[PDB]
């Protein structure tokens, strides 16, 4: 099938994994494991040019927990490059994220994303971005959170790696779902299930939703 | 299973197993990949596993796994290279150099190979960077001569002089000692005569060749650095600008040489260099009129197709001609003979800023900003670009994005609607266009009126009606207020207001009345100017307001009260005073109707409308006057408030009720609205609820309480409970919001702040952790920053109350209760800069406990708790040596100030905490001068553990000597001690201070780092 | 779906409860659909994650589940959901939906039990 090697890179806490998370499941991973060496996902989309498939290599950005670094950047396709808009050490250390990526990978699309745009107190101002101009890549203000520009990455990189500039992701059709009947057995179960579900609160309830 | 055998050492390496167990991570997938994965970084990370590095290289079929045997080599290279023996040295050089040259020479592995080739070549610069030129002296001259044997080991060199200038000069600040830094620095710069002199052969005897292209890549690099006089007393300008820009494949390198040319550093005053610098730039745009496209191409087209690299190619051209005029355009503007290329130039940036592309867009704003902000200024230039500014203005109010404040976008399917979300991201590049375009419309503001009043002809009869077309227009209009003179304002503003209406009577349907409403409201809040001179228009316009606030449609709804808003935070004063042939002022008209006004509105935006005419009320000066405005406008929320505290009073029951404590709420939140605006004059509103509102407090906090009991912690998660909390926390609010205002401390202490704590603190106290409110904290700071010193029993109190339990909510791990986590060390922070004595007071256990949450906080990755950590750490230090040699100082160095010090030293050396260099270095300064100016007055060491004569000095030193030598077993006594003189020495001058503190960084992540190093000055 | 009608859309937050861990995950937030099969009368529900558009959640309004509340939410129903094919396979899940109102909720229910009605003809 028509898929493509997607390398993830940037300091660790930027929101790679919890990035990749939304657009695997749809959940928002509040707590933070760190990613240890690499995680390979594969991740579908839709499109009007068919369906495309980026196998995602969300690495490691802890220095300790690196694993095999810049190895896992051998015949990447495509890249995203991540920082975090409230730690401006992050986006100090994109250059040097860019030069160990582009060594290896010499010539594929590569966005740059600004995360957790989200957070009220943002620390490195929109005015301060410009390391992507000379270096040729896609920036996009994200929030993994909130869910703001967080299908632009992947758009652009779709349009650039298939070549047609007006490639749109659509929706898949939607096949007829099955009548199920509840069997006997499991209904005793089902109402235990249940219970501890009702009595756990569903989070973020003061969002709008 | 099998896979894992290879981590076996003892057993010898099954170099084919190696490659089966590479191939399933790179190509496998699922759970294999995984397990392979995992292997993989266990081998690569086994501190013999380089001693297998020549037998993979030599003898596996798979490049990723020679890829990874120079990962693992890099590391040891990097790391732990002077502690290998120096056979072993001479042995990895070898054979690094040796399957470099054996890959250069096979031309299928060089073509196919470019992976592990460039890994190699990055490996052996790693290796220079040890070695050279000290232990390596010959290699350049060595590289130069191979150069000529062999095409492929030319292209290759030039591969690897390109790292090796990265590594030196773009990338050392962080990798490398100050002092090996320009030991490296020094040694290439020694050398590069030679370097470019093959560089220029090279670029002289060759097109179009991946040799070429390499030399360029590498030339690109030496530009960040290189003296002036090779780039412009050479020929070379000449070949870059000509004969490199005709050819596709080298044309993307040389322009951006050509856009690092346009930065070195040139003389002033010299005018052949001048001319060389107008005859590049000539050059380039030459053959990109000839060899690429025309002034008159369509660029938005072209970059919209995407066609191989044009989209790359436009962006390094934009970046080429902004950085180039921006430093030179004056060279080209005196010479008639120059005229047309400086325009031509301008012209291309025209075409390049009709591109749809925000990234590209703001850097062609970035250089219209630079222009017309030196037009505004410089004697004589506008002229010269009057034409280019013209298109200019049709291209910026062509594409003017949305501001903030219209809340109406169309959705997927031609609908008018209220956003979703706030566009976050258009917010820096509205004001980036606003400013360029206010700087356009001074520049010419005939022009511009001519454009903005034409362009709207075109909508009325409909010949470019469409919602973009008169929207980006409308917000161009709003956008230059200010611009205009007041008269030609007055005609220009009515013209625009007349058209608007006329617009609107044609058009309709709910899609076309939002648009052209939303289009309206942003205009007229966007010129109070005018506003303020027409009465009659005002008035009219508010009231179109209020009935917007009756909208079914609700983005028109919102925008209204936002914008009724923006429009009273300018022209309050006209409201509050009685305008001629009016009967009464204009907030009274308000105040009476406001049932009726705000019946349809949301809460929130109730609270707003409230805000607004708390604004105007507080522009009555007249105190009688005022508070009975204030009076007034609080009615409703008042009368219902009598009310409800009746039923309270009666009994506890009816708060149960779920309406009840909506209500409440929203009266609290009102009263925080009108506080917002209204600040010091307030405080009458205050008084009137203030003690029915402690006691209600209290009602409420006792429900919680009794919830989370009868309910279990779960009960803080039901809308009844967050209800009930809504309530205190807007209490909370609405006091920290007065008393941060208040203009009268001595009725703040003297009326609220008892009442206040004793309502708030017992309460925080006694709760579960779960039910404790954070914003008591964020209360409390607010108090002891406006009274504090006023109420040194009272923060005693607060400390007593909030102190110990708080930190034992969020002491067992960085990130539970975060907002108490934060506000805690606010708390702490206001209270060590205001009421120190209150820390003195504390039991030494207490005062322990203190020391350890200030330390806890350095340890945070969170920069809210980080930084304020920082700060409380040296603003207690400064508190203390500020009490002089008395026995609380004494005790408190004696048991504390190594502590801090081997705390600060550990967050620096962690790697975990870079966030916080700038503090924790300000911090470790502080701590040693203390020491080095002999300011504290005890020995610091216990007796008999050191001779009785011993200096505070001698003694600081030894400790930390120990300290390092215990804590980094692999650097030398020589390097700590070596380490230590120069950062003692150095704690008056941070600067310096700071740069022996990184070099130490440096050093801690290898073997064998020099100790003379810390002598760099 | 040009074989179906819209009974009812409503803006919506849709979470599947994992059992494994002791909480509630995002499954996506979009446009909940009630649709009406043209040919068989049949009433599912169909939600898509907004700006993807990927499926997040597709099975019948079957007249044996039982809109519940959750402790935390006056704008929230729980479910349990028997086949749900919107990953793929048909499964079973444990739903909550989550709403901008109380009144949105409250439709909803409403909504969904006249679905429920249809569904058993
Ligand atoms: C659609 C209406 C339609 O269906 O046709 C739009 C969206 C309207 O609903 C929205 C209108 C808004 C504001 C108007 C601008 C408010 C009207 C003010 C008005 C008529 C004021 C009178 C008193 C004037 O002063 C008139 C007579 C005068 O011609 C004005 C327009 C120009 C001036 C001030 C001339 C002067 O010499 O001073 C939504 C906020
Ligand atoms: N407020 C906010 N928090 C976010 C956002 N994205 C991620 N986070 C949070 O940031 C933390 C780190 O996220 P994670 O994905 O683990 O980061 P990572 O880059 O993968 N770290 P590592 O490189 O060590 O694997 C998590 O607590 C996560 O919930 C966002 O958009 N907004
Ligand atoms: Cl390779
Ligand atoms: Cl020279
Ligand atoms: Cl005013
Ligand atoms: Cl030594
Ligand atoms: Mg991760």
């Amino acid at each position: 099938q028509v898929q493509f090697k997607l390398v993830l890179v940037g300091d660790g806490g930027t929101g790679k994994t919890t990035f990749v998370k939304r657009h695997l499941t749809g959940e928002f991973e509040k707590k933070y494991v760190a990613t240890l060496g690499v995680e390979v996902h594969p991740l579908v989309f839709h499109t009007n040019r068919g369906p495309i498939k980026f196998n995602v290599w969300d690495t490691a950005g802890q220095e300790k927990f690196g694993g095999l670094r810049d190895g896992y950047y051998i015949q990447a396709q495509c890249a995203i490059i991540m920082f975090d808009v409230t730690s401006r050490v992050t986006y100090k250390n994109v250059p040097n994220w860019h030069r160990d990526l582009v060594r290896v990978c010499e010539n594929i699309p590569i966005v740059l994303c600004g995360n957790k745009v989200d957070i009220k107190d943002r620390k490195v101002k929109a005015k301060s971005i410009v390391f992507h101009r000379k270096k040729n890549l896609q920036y996009y203000d994200i929030s993994a959170k909130s869910n703001y520009n967080f299908e632009k990455p992947f758009l652009w990189l779709a349009r650039k790696l298939i070549g047609d500039p007006n490639l749109e992701f659509v929706a898949m059709p939607a096949l007829a779902p099955p009548e199920v009947v509840m069997d006997p057995a499991l209904a005793a179960q089902y109402e235990h299930d249940l219970e501890v579900a009702q009595t756990t609160a569903l989070p973020d309830e003061d969002d709008d939703l | 299973g099998a896979m894992e055998g290879i981590l076996d050492f003892s057993n010898d390496l099954d170099i084919a197993l190696l490659d089966q167990v590479v191939s399933t991570f790179y190509q496998g997938s699922g759970v294999q990949q995984k397990q392979a994965q995992e292997i993989l970084t266990k081998f690569q990370d086994n501190p013999d596993a380089w001693q297998k590095a020549d037998q993979i290289l030599q003898f596996s079929t798979n490049p990723q796994s020679k890829f990874i045997a120079l990962s693992i080599l890099d590391k040891l290279i990097t790391r732990k290279w002077k502690l290998l023996p120096n056979d072993h040295r001479i042995g990895i050089r070898n054979f690094v150099v040796g399957m470099i040259i054996s890959m250069c020479q096979d031309d299928e592995v060089f073509k196919t190979q470019k992976n592990l080739i460039n890994k190699s070549d990055l490996t052996l610069v790693q290796i220079l960077k040890q070695e050279w030129p000290q232990n390596w002296p010959e290699f350049i001259p060595e590289l130069i001569g191979s150069s000529s044997s062999s095409v492929n080991v030319c292209e290759n060199n030039m591969i690897v002089l390109k790292l090796l200038s990265e590594e030196v000069f773009d990338f050392s600040a962080e990798q490398m000692t100050q002092a090996k830094a320009l030991h490296l620095k020094n040694s290439m710069s020694k050398e590069f005569e030679q370097i470019f002199k093959l560089c220029f052969q090279v670029l002289e005897q060759g097109s179009s060749s991946s040799l070429i292209v390499a030399t360029l890549e590498s030339l690109l690099r030496y530009l960040h650095w290189i003296p002036y006089r090779y780039i412009y007393e050479t020929n070379i300008l000449e070949l870059l600008s000509t004969k490199f820009m005709t050819s596709p494949d080298t044309r993307a390198i040389t322009l951006k040489c050509l856009t690092e040319v346009s930065n070195l550093k040139i003389p002033q005053d010299n005018d052949l260099i001048k001319r060389q610098t107008v005859l590049f730039f000539q050059n380039t745009l030459q053959q990109i009129a000839t060899s690429v496209m025309p002034v008159t191409a369509d660029l938005k087209a072209t970059y919209a197709n995407a066609n191989g690299n044009d989209q790359s190619f436009l962006q390094d051209l934009a970046m080429f001609l902004t950085t180039y005029l921006a430093r030179n355009r004056a060279l080209l503007e005196s010479d008639e003979s120059l005229r047309e290329l400086l325009l031509n130039a301008h012209q291309y940036l025209i075409q390049l800023s009709k591109i749809e592309e925000r990234e590209l867009f703001k850097t062609t704003l970035d250089y219209w900003h630079n222009l017309v902000a030196d037009l505004f200024y410089e004697p004589l230039k506008k002229h010269i670009y009057e034409e280019i500014c013209s298109q200019l203005r049709l291209v910026i109010i062509e594409n003017m994005v949305r501001p903030e404040e219209v809340l109406v976008v169309e959705n997927d399917e031609g609908e008018i609607v209220r956003e979703f979300v706030k566009e976050s991201d258009t917010i820096q590049l509205y004001k980036s266009e606003r400013e360029v375009l206010v700087y356009l419309t001074h520049l010419n503001v005939i022009d511009t009126e001519e454009i903005m009043i034409s362009k709207l002809a075109r909508q009325i009869d409909g010949s470019e009606w469409s919602w973009h077309n008169i929207n980006t227009l409308s917000w161009a209009i709003g956008s230059i207020s200010g611009t205009m003179s007041e008269d030609t304002e007055k005609r220009f503003v009515v013209t625009v207001i007349k058209d608007l209406l006329g617009l609107c009577e044609q058009k309709r349907g709910k899609d076309n009345k939002a648009v052209v409403a939303s289009d309206i409201m942003y205009v007229v809040g966007q010129y109070p100017r005018f506003l303020k001179a027409h009465w009659n228009f005002l008035r009219t316009v508010i009231l179109k307001l209020f009935e917007f606030m009756h909208e079914t449609h609700e983005g028109v709804q919102d925008m209204a009260c936002d914008t009724f808003i923006k429009i009273v935070q300018k022209c309050k004063y006209h409201f509050v005073i009685q305008q001629p042939r009016e009967s009464e002022p204009f907030i009274q008209t308000i105040i009476r109707d406001i049932q009726k006004t705000t019946a349809d509105l949301q809460p929130q935006q109730v609270h707003t409308f409230y805000k607004a005419c708390g604004i105007i009320i507080s522009e009555e000066r007249s105190v009688a006057e005022r508070n009975r405005l204030l009076s007034d406008l609080m009615q409703l929320p008042n009368m219902a408030w009598d009310t409800i505290v009746e039923q309270s009073t009666a009994n506890p029951t009816l708060l149960l009720d779920s309406e009840t404590v909506k209500i409440i709420a929203n009266i609290i939140k009102t009263n925080v609205a009108v506080c917002t605006s209204m600040g010091a004059d307030f405080y009458p509103q205050l008084g009137h609820i203030y003690y029915n509102m402690l006691q209600l407090y209290r009602a409420v906090s006792s429900m919680i309480s009794a919830q989370v009991a009868a309910e279990g912690l779960i009960a803080t998660k039901t809308p009844k409970v967050r209800g009930l909390r809504t309530i205190k926390k807007e209490i909370l609010k609405l006091v920290e919001t007065y008393i941060s205002k208040a203009r009268n401390l001595d009725d703040v202490v003297k009326v609220l702040v008892e009442p206040l704590l004793n309502a708030v603190l017992e309460d925080y106290m006694n709760n579960v952790p779960d039910a404790r409110d954070a914003e008591v904290l964020n209360c409390m700071t607010t108090v002891v920053e406006k009274v504090g010193h006023m109420i040194p029993q009272g923060v005693i109190l607060i400390l007593q109350s909030v102190f110990e339990c708080t930190l034992d909510m969020i002491n067992k791990d960085f990130t539970e209760y975060p907002e108490h986590r934060v506000e805690f060390y606010k708390l702490l922070k206001v209270i060590n800069e205001k009421s120190f004595a209150a820390f003195l007071e504390l039991p030494p256990a207490a005062f322990k406990l203190f020391v350890d949450a200030i330390c806890w906080a350095f340890k945070h990755n969170n920069r809210d708790v980080e930084v304020n950590g920082l700060q409380i750490a040296l603003d207690l230090v400064k508190n203390i040596e500020r009490m002089g040699n008395v026995p609380f100082a004494n005790e408190f160095h004696k048991n504390y100030f190594f502590i801090f010090v081997s705390e600060t030293f550990f967050v620096l050396t962690d790697s975990d905490h870079k966030s916080g260099f700038s503090k924790q270095a300000l911090l470790l300064m502080k701590l040693i001068s203390l020491v080095y100016d002999n300011k504290i007055s005890v020995p610091l060491y216990q007796e008999a553990e050191v001779p009785q004569g011993t200096s505070n000095q001698v003694y600081l030193s030894q400790y930390l000597a120990n300290m390092l030598s215990n804590a980094f077993p692999h650097l030398t006594s020589e390097q700590i001690a070596s380490f230590l003189s120069a950062l003692t020495k150095q704690c008056k001058d941070l600067v310096v201070f700071k740069g022996t503190l990184r070099d130490f960084l440096v050093q801690i992540k290898e073997v064998g780092g020099d100790p003379t190093d810390y002598l760099f000055a | 779906e040009e074989d179906e009608e819209v009974l009812y859309k409503v803006r919506a937050k849709l979470f599947r409860f994992d059992k494994d861990a002791k909480e509630w995950k995002e499954r996506g937030t979009g446009d909940c659909k009630f649709l009406k099969n043209k040919k068989t009368n049949k009433v599912r529900i169909l939600m898509r994650r907004d700006k993807t558009l990927k499926i997040c959640a597709n099975h019948i309004i079957a007249p044996e589940y039982t809109l519940k509340p959750n402790v935390g939410s006056d704008r929230s129903w729980v479910y349990a959901c028997t086949a749900d094919i919107a990953e793929g396979e048909a499964e079973a899940f444990t739903f909550a939906i989550r709403f901008g109102s109380k009144e949105n909720a409250d439709k909803f229910k409403e909504e969904f039990e006249k679905a429920q009605e249809i569904n058993k003809k």
